């Protein structure tokens, strides 16, 4: 046990190093979802106006 | 796409409004054309009257 917080920072380093991966995965997923969601939105609006 | 749709819709609205604007006032045009003869006879009334006032 350490009451001086000596080892807590050493532990927290790796937690940050894994949280960066946790965020990179979310960024990948969000960009990949948004790109094709916006594209499909575009096609449906274009077809709706073509019908109009 | 929105620009193309708006342009086509406004273009169509142009001639539809033109045809309507003709449609309301055709009534007044024919009404005046008929009022010509209506008043012609309404005034021939007293022409005939004054002809035999002689």
């Amino acid at each position: 046990h350490d009451d001086q917080d000596y080892l807590h920072s050493l532990g927290k380093a790796r937690t940050a190093q894994v949280q960066k991966d946790a965020r990179i995965g979310e960024a990948e997923a969000k960009r990949d979802a948004g790109i094709r969601e916006a594209k499909a939105k575009q096609e449906k609006v274009s077809a709706q106006y073509l019908s109009e | 796409s929105k620009r193309a749709f708006e342009l086509q819709k406004s273009a169509f609205s142009e001639e539809v409004n033109i045809k309507t604007a003709e449609a309301q006032l055709a009534y007044e045009l024919q009404g005046a054309r008929e009022q010509q003869k209506i008043r012609q006879e309404e005034i021939e009334i007293e022409v005939v009257q004054r002809k035999k006032q002689i």
